[PDB]
């Protein structure tokens, strides 16, 4: 299914063909590719210190190379801006995954949520 | 009594405000120079034209990079809290993940435990990273503004300096604006006339609204701000989350003999632009009401403080007990009074007695006895008071020395007086009400006697205007709203010519008579196409002050005898409702809060814990006449003060040992109820509703 | 339930995130 | 003995005469009123919310004004600078002072 | 388990150094990106030359602000360090002000209160202030390095970037060059000919100076670094405190079909300029060296940590004592042997037994027996260890099957081979000499023979230098390096011609015997003006390595019989000696630590606190040799272990109720030492002084 | 004295500030 869906936006990042197609595909890759990375940020941070979901993440990196080396700069830069200003909200400790069901059981509960409801 | 990096942060901007506040306190000598300083010291320096324009160029070069900061900072905070504002009114408030929810409190949080580190840091990383390229829709911002004290520092100080430098008709008529009580500094005003009065004054449609914790934002509508579209970063809304977005486009908004001394005038210009400091504090309003809210203790307690000049009621409350307690014990003249309980002879031995006392005041204390009745407590002056309140407010004559004094005009539980032909006996009567009234602000009571809002700033020394009507009458209001709205219609004179007003006035039988008219030459004017605000004014100042002005005067004159003109400075007429008349409505929470709960039983049913969980039930689940008389059988009052610094003794429930043949007893001068302890729910709340009707 | 039945004598120790209204108390910790 | 400080400061200063008297009476006045800045921050940052050395400092301040506020304006960056980069020492909370007899006893330690 | 800021700051740039390796890894496969990416995976897009340099630009754009952050930072850490370092050598040690007292420890401080908060605020503020004019002359800077962590994880990933990019004769010899042992990245080595012995190798002139705690620096001397005035930030040597400063230097510095995608080629240049690793490695040496000590359980667990690649003596010795603990464990086959108590049938015996046990080893375990003398425990081992180690040390004769095997070439405590005729039998002894300095690696155990430095670097498999002449024979070294410095005097020749030597030497007793020459031809090639340097390096190369190659390799098969090629890699000397001979000499302090005093009298004078000070006071008064029997009494053996995890057994001195009648026991396979309680210092010291001769 | 006489037995809690050198200790704290 990954390289189904690679293949279909590699597809239609090579379209020359009808107009408007290759800033749209860009625009597409550009919000994969920013899901992709934050649940490769989150999964990292989690681990301690290859499992087959970081792989996953690194194939999907490897095969997309030129826009996720940007969206991965813009993610950094998002992370390193609460250091460099002083204005980090402080949190507790905790310990890492030694395994990889534990990561699995933690990122559940981040990733499985539901939007607001709107008034009724 | 631990290393933190926040102590230290905190502290060094302290120090960095205190430098930065000396920088303006130098800067703001210039034009008095040689008057000031070229006059006294022996030894001072000659200062020209150009050096000061130098000076003022180096400072404003040198201190850049920390208003670049702060901007940022407060936009992003700013952007934060007014999307979790836009957020809560557009869900459902019964998901968890509502802000206001039950969950979402702090305090409720840990008193759940008697969820996990990593969750946390990983929301708030996945808020970080969300933030970043506008992907936060529908959750809630990861952020904790009580870790933002140093920047609050830095503002003060920013703020000093900016507001340092900055200091050194028709439909256009001062009627229909509002004052400073009802404004919003930097912020828009709401249309009187386009908008209902459910969206745009509140608290007259709910008088129940106003609350010591109430903001003053869901008590006279919503502000608005006009900034959108305009290059610079000040004259555009801040709507980003991302503190990296802000500080771009702060940056990129940001790099887009002579005269004598005297005509030295600086002007702020940070970013190419002339800045006021109504427009800074307008940007960020909620961020700096809830800095308000949660940093007086320290950061609120420098000099100059915008803080301390926002405060809200208990700023304000707080500084009128302590004038009042000093005041009161400054001197040592006591007051004693002897009364009955009835109507006729207690009115009239009150106004005898209150005429024959300095017939300002310096009375050190109030000493109340009942004639045929034992009782020499501070309970007995309150009792005194309420008795007084409802034999005043109540309705059947005018017991000798003939109209009632006091009238509702249209909303219940509110009094306005009654003129009726007044004689020197009504006049003093008002004397004597505004005395008690000033008695009752000296000597930390309730006189549970409640006036409208013009009545309370006629006497506080304010303007009347066109929106205090709406807390007088509220339909003809919304009328005389419509009306003003339809004069202005397309078809101008179709519907001018329907109904034919005049300008006279039928009276209601309270007020007077009837056939009143407003202007001279009287009826034979009838309403032009251009005539109908002067119509409107002339009526609102003829029934709110015209009718009625004597008997304000004499009310003003009787607080003012005892009461000075330096304590109602700086006074509205919410925080005098909520001084006087305390929170009106009678809740749990606060009563739950106000009591210690002694026990002397040394009976240990389950360690307690069921008797007191049903007592609560039974408060919780009990009419509000039934607990307007729980609460006169505590402190023999009807009304709970705003705040704990109203009880002078602290309220106290006691329990006994188990005994059931007798009512609990009261203690009213140490605010004392002795209860015995029983066994049945349903034993215990008839013998309550026993107790209570006494 | 979850709310104290009787006063905590103010306990000292305070942050002011108790004194924060209740339509911003999520913003708040302690 | 201020003024006398001051007066002979000022009379250096306003001395157009001798070639090198007027920037080398300048450096002496930078090195002074940063050593009276620094004075002055340390004792207020100990007292609370005049006293009398304050009111000296600010004296000192008034009658060398042009110099005073682009010195102190470099004390405030130097003190500004550690809590914008977040590279602040942490430190232990302590009380303020309510009279004048300790912060001289602070300050004559340090 | 409470909330902190510096935690999450450390978390947040732990994440942030993650994104940055991943980028990093990311950018590397560009120039394979047709044989790695584009030729097994299905989906893949099509990359050009001008797309990877607009990456790179792209890259270098987006890592700019947080490059300047970090470089100011590590700049003005450096630079306080290094003015601490500068003022620790030119003050009073005897100071309290000093850098090298008692009372700057943070354990001293915390122990002896069993100053005030506003006191370190106020000395922190007064230090900041000071720093920004260059005003902090002897007072020592107020920092804290363990609260910079978040600092560190920034500065490892963009080292992780930077090395990424970059790796994808007369007197210019190599025989005068120190090897990766001696010298510091980044800096220029000192002058091997006009600097001093005492002041260049000061190991060499004291060899006690070898702790595992001993820094680089002052074993090996001062490195240099040669940056000084160049217009670059990074050309210039940091001696600003001031961040602000720094920061405005970094910022003025800052701002002052094609080919194949085979030929590309990153280049680093963040300022203008191309940069290394090596010189930023070397810019910040001491900060570097710190971060290493206090922040190698978290940040130095990093995958590809600069800090680990760096790391000292503890880093690699608990690397090599899990790997030989994996590899004993691996095997199940064990060795048994049988001696007795004497030289000569102890040798003949360890001799024919070491011989008949594999005539690589897989040995698990190895127990030793006495003849005539009863124990099984582990400490027999040790106590053969030292004593196969002082009967080969001994300097007697050889017990049939003629020289002594060891000599000293003139530093004391110190051995060197032996060739003398070699036959079968001294190669037979040398490789059971290797074997057995195997066995006692593998067993961790220690086994008392000390060798030279080129004698160990033989063994690891390391080039020999000039600098290792002087750990062999230091005044005939600086005899030599006076006669290099005088040979190149502008006299020439006067010196030259006047003691005329020539290319032949005269040996000693102990290597052979005399009237070797040294290059073909002999005797006839006299001194010339310019041949002295090849005379220096024949000679040194014929006196290390050609009188004894035939020794030398026998124990280099000896310990590779035993030992792989996998286990001396990346091993020292200094190491190698510290894990095989201990420490060397006793010291109190280690000892202190080791112990555990266990009590079991049940005796309370005073809550002991008496009797341990008076025997660690006895310990402290004692000469070394009756140390060295004293450390022979607890374990068997004379020297102590490097760390804590040379011990299988804790070290215990266990009390007994007092009777002042027999000796204190030993139990050595546990590492017990039951000693009774006895009343007087001196009592004490006597029983002890008689207890440790036996 | 000062200087306690046994193992501690590490004690558990450490920041790494005591396995700094003895020349830099002044820099450090805990």
């Amino acid at each position: 299914l990954l390289d189904t869906l690679l293949g279909t936006l590699v597809k239609e990042l090579q379209n020359k063909y009808t107009p408007g197609r290759r800033e749209e595909a860009i625009a597409v890759t550009m919000r994969f590719l920013r899901s992709v990375a934050r649940v490769f940020v989150i999964l990292s941070v989690e681990m301690a210190s290859i499992p087959q979901p970081i792989g996953k993440c690194k194939r999907v990196f490897q095969a997309l190379l030129p826009y996720a080396v940007e969206e991965l700069c813009n993610v950094a830069e998002s992370l390193i801006v609460p250091v460099r200003m002083g204005i980090a909200r402080p949190t507790a400790p905790f310990t890492l995954a030694s395994t990889s069901i534990d990561a699995m059981q933690g990122s559940e509960e981040l990733f499985s949520v539901e939007p607001l409801p709107p008034r009724p | 009594n631990a290393s933190s990096y926040l102590t230290s942060a905190s502290s060094l901007a302290r120090a960095y405000s205190i430098v930065i506040r000396q920088i303006s306190d130098l800067m703001g000598l210039i034009p008095k120079y040689n008057h000031l300083v070229y006059s006294q010291i022996p030894a001072a320096v000659k200062l020209t034209y150009q050096d000061a324009v130098n000076l003022q160029n180096y400072v404003e070069e040198k201190l850049i990079p920390t208003w670049n900061w702060m901007v940022s900072i407060m936009d992003s905070t700013e952007a934060q809290l007014r999307y979790g504002s836009a957020l809560a009114s557009a869900g459902d408030p019964g998901h968890p993940n509502h802000p206001l929810h039950a969950s979402q409190n702090s305090a409720r949080r840990e008193r759940m435990t008697a969820m996990s580190a990593r969750g946390d840091f990983l929301n708030y990383a996945l808020s970080l990273m969300r933030s970043h390229n506008d992907e936060h829709s529908d959750v809630l911002p990861v952020l904790d503004v009580c870790s933002l004290k140093h920047v609050a520092y830095v503002f003060q100080a920013l703020i000093y300096w900016i507001k340092a430098m900055n200091q050194q008709t028709g439909q256009n008529h001062p009627f229909f604006r509002r004052s400073d009580s009802m404004t919003f500094l930097g912020c828009i005003p709401p249309n009187p006339f386009e908008v209902p009065l459910a969206e745009a004054i509140p608290l007259a449609d709910q008088p129940h609204l106003l609350q010591p914790n109430a903001r003053k934002e869901d008590l006279f509508g919503r502000p608005s701000q006009g900034l959108y579209s305009d290059r610079n970063c000040l004259e555009v809304l801040p709507t980003k989350m991302s503190y990296a977005a802000n500080l771009k486009n702060v940056m990129n908004m940001q790099n887009r003999e002579g005269p004598p001394l005297t005509s030295f005038r600086p002007q702020c210009s940070f970013m190419g632009m002339v800045i006021s400091h109504d427009m800074l504090l307008g940007r960020w309003r909620l961020s700096l009401e809830l800095f308000g809210r949660v940093f007086m203790e320290d950061v609120g307690a420098e000099p100059g403080s915008i803080l301390t000049e926002l405060g809200g009621f208990e700023v304000k409350e707080s500084k009128f007990r302590r004038e009042m307690e000093k005041l009161r014990n400054q001197q040592s003249r006591d007051l004693s009074l002897e009364v009955d309980r009835d109507r006729d002879l207690l009115i009239q031995q009150t106004m005898r007695q209150l005429n024959n006392h300095f017939g300002p005041m310096a009375v050190h204390r109030v000493k109340v006895t009942f004639k045929d009745e034992p009782g020499e407590g501070s309970g007995v002056a309150r009792s005194f008071y309420t008795a007084i309140a409802q034999a005043f407010l109540s309705n059947e004559k005018l017991p000798n020395l003939n109209a009632p004094l006091f009238y509702q005009p249209g909303k219940r539980g509110f009094y306005t007086p009654r003129p009726g032909k007044n004689t020197e006996a009504r006049l003093n009567c008002f004397r004597n009400i505004g005395r008690i009234l000033g008695l009752c602000l000296l000597q930390n009571e309730l006189c549970p006697i409640t006036l409208n809002r013009h009545v309370i700033k006629v006497l506080l020394g304010r303007k009347v205007n066109w929106h205090d009507f709406a807390f007088f009458d509220p339909v003809m209001y919304e009328s005389l709203r419509q009306l003003i709205l339809a004069s202005q219609s397309s078809d101008a004179d179709a519907v001018f010519s329907a109904m034919d007003l005049a300008f006279a006035i039928d009276l209601c039988k309270e007020e007077g008579g009837g056939q009143v008219e407003l202007i001279p030459n009287g009826v034979n004017i009838p309403v032009t196409p251009q005539n109908v605000y002067e119509y409107v004014r002339k009526y609102a100042e003829h029934r709110m002050l015209v009718v009625a002005e004597q008997p304000l005067h004499a009310m003003r004159k009787g607080l003012l005898d005892v009461l000075p003109k330096n304590s109602l400075e700086d006074l509205t007429a919410e925080d005098f409702r909520l001084l006087v008349n305390g929170c009106g409505e009678v809740n749990v929470q606060m009563l739950i809060s106000f009591t210690s709960f002694n026990d002397e039983s040394g009976e240990n049913a389950e360690k307690l814990l069921q008797f007191k969980r049903w007592f609560w039930s039974i408060v919780e689940k009990m009419s509000m006449t039934e607990r307007q008389d729980l609460v006169y059988f505590w402190t023999s009052s009807p009304s709970l003060p705003a705040s704990e610094e109203g009880f002078q003794p602290m309220p106290s429930i006691t329990i006994r040992p188990p005994d059931d043949q007798h009512l609990p007893t009261a203690n009213t001068c140490i605010s004392r109820l002795y209860v015995p302890l029983y066994s049945s729910k349903q034993i215990l709340k008839q013998k309550l509703l026993l107790a209570i009707k006494t | 339930l979850d709310e104290p039945l009787e006063r905590t004598t103010n306990s000292s120790h305070a942050n002011g995130a108790a004194q924060a209204p209740r339509s911003m108390q999520w913003a708040v910790r302690n």
